[PDB]
RNA sequence: GGCCGGGAACUCAAAGGAGACUGCCAGUGAUAAACUGGAGGAAGGUGGGGAUGACGUCAAGUCAUCAUGGCCCUUACGACCAGGGCUACACACGUGCUACAAUGGCGCAUACAAAGAGAAGCGACCUCGCGAGAGCAAGCGGACCUCAUAAAGUGCGUCGUAGUCCGGAUUGGAGUCUGCAACUCGACUCCAUGAAGUCGGAAUCGCUAGUAAUCGUGGAUCAGAAUGCCACGGUGAAUACGU
């Protein structure tokens, strides 16, 4: 079984990336069944203000990255063969993942 | 220190970005530290150009970094120079096949950098604080900006006095998330000391 | 300031490479227990201003140690400017 | 028939089903009395079932994992309500009168940096 | 009566109990008494005769309750109470483990001295 | 001050079906001990039956009647001057110090486990003695005798 | 006694064990590894510890097998 | 084992929403506002939390983070390297933790989470170490591999408060790994160590529901060396009439 990843980061890019590429990925032969999720990963910050006696800020600062699971497990030529005809989304790759 | 920045807070909304783009662990920092090299030598070297952004995309190992400036015709450069030798600077500067990428700036006006970078301008050029500081704020008025309090650093006067200037003008609701308020400030290195300047432009809404 | 400092170590790792990255791992076989001859350990002793617990964590920018992180390794008060202009992707205020 | 009801009180997910008689509860795979078996929280569960009839009409084989003694509890004693309002829609108010129809929401502090339990200020006795 | 010195223990678990000798301890306890193949939980008093024979050779090969502490101590002076650092910290009783020799280390030095 | 809350509303024991007991044990709560207090309270509680000998489900306050509080101090620093103001007891707080009075002397009384001492003192009442009976011996001088100032 | 497998000792006197130990013993040695431990086979030679100023020596026993240095040379001028 | 199919019903998960908005019954109340009793619905009067600190405010502090006027010296109040010291003590204080136990301890059986981290990593597993960890090692680029099992807890005998199997200082011995090398100034393990302290006065401070109280869990910082700090869960009360 193969399972894809889609590396985005927010709303504005994770919306349309898990809805382009199932349209693209499953035309005839792979057998994606949807989008499925993948709940996004977070991290977060500690940072301090002014290098001082003053431990007192320590800001936080959070990272919600997002992975989408398109999930093509079968390894059709047509569904990749449209995979270089778009250019959007810059960072993102089809993972071809076990 | 109370006066968070409002762009950053607001970040959550349409306000933009200067490097978006994707790693993973084993190549998020040197891909950061490749983001300063240009993201410094880029401005240094680019003081006439009225730079209001530069902006870091990196697609796939060549990156389409984008500068948004002031006046077309300048930033071209000898007719292309520009845009290959700096092109050339970044080549290995960032270790990739960059491709560089130029943007306007219409109505600097509506740019808090660039006006700030006006005031700061005409601060060296050794004139007096209160009447440049008034005249310069209607010309965004008459071109729109619909609020903007102004603020300039300390050190005004030849005396121990350091002092701020919070003089505003129309409509700037901090406190209000829905407000997309344009900040960006300037400073300047003086004769004497630190002075610097901190311009809200009110850009509307939505 | 202390750029000579903050340079120090600049030229305490330039000789780690041809030190250690090609000869400690070869050492490094008896180092730990895998035969402890005293005698090869002599060896690794030829560098001393490079070790690998001789990091000393320097920001690259202002040269503090304190304020490492492995994922960057940047001080907390250099990331603060860098946090709202939106050098840094997807970073936004943590509010949760 | 099967009787579905997500359920979920202070962080803590079940999946409980209802089945007409069959009164023996399977929790995980796990009798009454080996995995809720007479702990701190083991009847705190059932007062919404002394309301309704007993065990003998009801049938548990309960999807738990997560949650405490009282949490993975409290995604049984939320559970349950939500998974036998399908049952009958009509025994709303008498739940909603002894209040088990209404989730526990009392989720525990997001802790805040500075004070110590996030709302409980330190030692520092003299100022 | 008394096996090999100091802390006879009565009506106590035979382990819990032979914590109270010093020359086993904390676990030596347990493990001597493992190689005593006896009761636990049952007190001194439940010990017979017939079993406490099996500890006096095994106190021999193992450090017995008087000597303990005295082969520890001039062993200190035999190597380690000359210009030694924790020999330094020995005769005049303060920590050798290198935290704060100031004050949280009370029991170390003795009373509080003001 | 201006405003008030209202008494957060308590499901009943989860054992007895009763809502007095099960406040009881909250209490006595030091360090998150229910579980613990289920060995130790619950223990406890289990054990005052049969050593009380009776039901313990309405007959649980045939020891309690002379624990009834009426006063205690309120201070009243009218106008910037401490009184005793003496207020007579309101029923927020008339049962809570009852509980209060429970637990101030079972800690470490020396027994073999305070998952029984508990159940040593609680027969005592009807019994005529243990905690909760001393406690309104003290609370009569207090008031009842300083009218020119209560 | 932090290793009790492949003891090492810093070439200060390690540059010399092979070569100030063959001439028997000198003059306390300029010595600024009171790091290191000693092994048995130094009877009697002369390390001198730097103790931050200059050299400070330490007298040697046989019984001395796997002990440090700086331990027998203190540091501070207590009082 | 839900293992493969397979449903994605559906726990969980996510791209968008709706749902509480004084919305309504009724009332206090000038009718008003406001307030209250009641109802609805998961959610009644900012549902619950954080983000967001006005004018100002203090020669506040920061030129030791940086930048920064002026003051300096530039074979130097520049620097390289090697020892030590930031932890040294004669004491006082600030903070935290650990206890002072049987609400605990022992071992036995037992079910008990979440968030995270990471192909220069955790390290599965496999052997021993009483352990430290070591020899072997999958897996993964992480809804795929580890940390990591929860923990207090309950039933089992247990001592019935023993300066105590409490507690852990402590010391030296034996060793494990980290790093060349770790007395000062590594950690960790085993052994002996069983001290003061058996709930702390003058007093004083914190505390508003999942609150206190706790129980643990990990993370970052980490060659390495948390009672510090970040983050997550487990259990879980009263006080608040009052100006």
């Amino acid at each position: 079984r193969i399972r894809i990843r889609l590396k985005a980061f927010d709303h504005r890019l994770i919306d349309q990336a898990t809805a382009e590429i199932v349209e693209t990925a499953k035309r005839t032969g792979a057998q994606v069944r949807g989008p499925i999720p993948l709940p996004t990963r977070k991290e977060r910050f500690t940072v301090l203000i002014s290098p001082h006696v003053n431990k007192d800020a320590r800001d936080q600062y959070e990272i919600r990255t997002h992975l989408r699971l398109v999930d093509i497990v079968e390894p059709t030529e047509k569904t990749v063969d449209a995979l270089m005809r778009l250019d959007l989304a810059a960072g993102v790759d089809v993972q071809i993942s076990l | 220190g109370q006066k968070v920045h409002p762009n950053g807070i607001r970040l959550g909304i349409v306000k933009p970005w200067n490097s978006t783009w994707f790693a993973n662990t084993k190549e998020f920092a040197d891909n950061l530290d490749s983001d300063f090299k240009v993201r410094q030598y880029l401005t240094k070297e680019l003081a006439k150009a009225s730079v209001s952004r530069i902006v870091i995309e990196r697609p796939a190992k060549s990156i389409r970094v984008t500068i948004h400036t002031a006046r077309p015709g300048i930033v071209i450069g000898k007719k292309g120079e520009d845009v290959e030798k700096l092109r050339k600077v970044v080549a290995d500067i960032a270790g990739v096949p960059a491709q560089i990428n130029i943007a306007e700036v219409r109505k600097p006006e509506l740019d808090a950098k660039l006006v700030a970078d006006s005031i700061t301008s005409q601060l060296e050029r050794r004139v007096m604080f209160r009447r440049a500081m008034k005249r310069a704020v209607q010309n965004a008025m008459r071109l729109g900006a619909k609020g903007i309090k102004v603020e300039v650093s300390g050190r005004l006067g030849g005396a121990e006095i350091a002092r701020t200037e919070w003089y505003r003008e129309g409509r700037v609701p901090l406190h209000t998330l829905r407000a997309d308020i344009d900040y960006n400030t300037s400073e300047a290195h003086t004769t004497y000391g630190v002075i610097g300047v901190k311009v809200w432009i009110f850009k509307g809404e939505i | 300031a202390k750029q000579s400092m903050k340079a120090r170590e600049v030229k305490r790792v330039a000789l780690a490479d041809k030190y250690f990255a090609k000869r400690a791992e070869l050492k490094a076989i008896i180092s730990d227990v895998n035969a402890r001859w005293n005698a090869v350990l002599k060896l690794q002793t030829l560098p001393r201003d490079s070790s690998p617990s001789r990091q000393r964590n320097r920001c690259r920018q202002t040269g503090r140690p304190h304020g490492f992180l492995r994922k960057f390794g940047l001080s907390r008060i250099k990331v603060r400017e860098a946090a709202m202009r939106g050098e840094i992707p997807g970073l936004k205020k943590a509010s949760w | 028939n099967q009787y579905y009801g997500t359920g979920r009180r202070k962080s803590s997910a079940a999946r409980v089903f209802i089945k007409p008689g069959n009164g023996k509860i399977v929790i995980n795979q796990r009798s009454l009395e080996q995995y809720f078996g007479r702990e701190t929280a083991r009847m705190v569960v059932r007062q919404p079932l002394e309301l309704v009839d007993m065990v003998e009409k009801l049938d548990l084989y309960i999807t738990v994992k997560g949650g405490g003694i009282s949490g993975q509890a409290g995604a049984i004693r939320h559970g349950i309500t939500r998974a036998l309002m399908e049952y009958d829609e009509s025994l709303r108010s008498e739940l909603r009168k002894a209040g088990f129809v209404t989730r526990d929401a009392r989720q525990v502090e997001r802790k805040k940096v500075g004070l110590r339990k996030a709302r409980r200020r330190p030692q520092f006795s003299k100022r | 009566a008394r096996i090999a010195g100091i802390n006879i223990p009565d009506h106590k678990h035979a382990v819990i109990a032979l914590t109270s000798i010093y020359g086993v301890g904390k676990t030596r306890s347990k493990a001597i008494l493992a190689a005593a193949g006896i009761a636990e939980d049952v007190k001194i008093s439940e010990l017979s005769e017939g079993q406490i024979d099996t500890l006096r050779d095994e106190v021999a090969k193992f450090v017995v309750e008087g000597d303990l502490r005295r082969e520890i101590s001039m062993s200190i002076k035999r190597l380690m109470d000359l210009g030694c650092y924790r020999g330094l910290r020995h005769r005049r009783g303060l920590p050798v483990r290198g935290q704060r020799t100031k004050t949280n280390a009370r029991t170390r030095k003795g009373p509080r001295k003001p | 001050r201006r405003r008030v809350i209202g008494q957060r509303k308590i499901l009943p024991d989860p054992k007895f079906g009763s809502e007095l007991l099960a406040k009881f044990v909250n209490i006595l709560m030091v360090d998150g001990k229910k579980s613990t207090a289920e060995s130790i309270v619950y223990s406890a509680l289990e054990t005052l039956a049969q050593r009380s000998g009776k039901s313990e489900l309405e007959a649980f306050e045939v020891a309690l009647e002379n624990v009834r509080p009426t006063v205690e101090v309120k201070s009243r620093r009218v106008g910037g001057s401490t009184y005793q103001v003496p207020v007579e007891v309101r029923p927020v707080r008339r049962n809570a110090l009852a509980m209060r009075w429970i637990v101030e002397a079972a800690r470490k009384r020396g027994d073999k486990s305070m998952a029984l001492r508990l159940a040593n003192e609680l027969s005592d009442a009807a019994e005529n003695k243990g905690t909760a009976v001393k406690k309104r011996e003290d609370v009569h001088r207090m008031a009842e005798a300083n009218k020119a100032f209560a | 006694r932090s290793l009790k497998k492949g003891p090492f000792i810093d070439l200060h006197l390690l540059k010399k064990v092979e070569k100030a130990v063959e001439s028997g013993d000198k003059k306390p040695l300029r010595t600024w590894s009171r790091r290191s431990t000693i092994f048995p086979n130094m009877i009697g030679l002369t390390i001198a510890v730097h103790n931050g100023r200059q050299h400070v020596p330490v007298f040697v026993t046989d019984e001395m097998v796997g002990h440090k240095l700086g331990e027998f040379a203190p540091t501070r001028t207590y009082r």
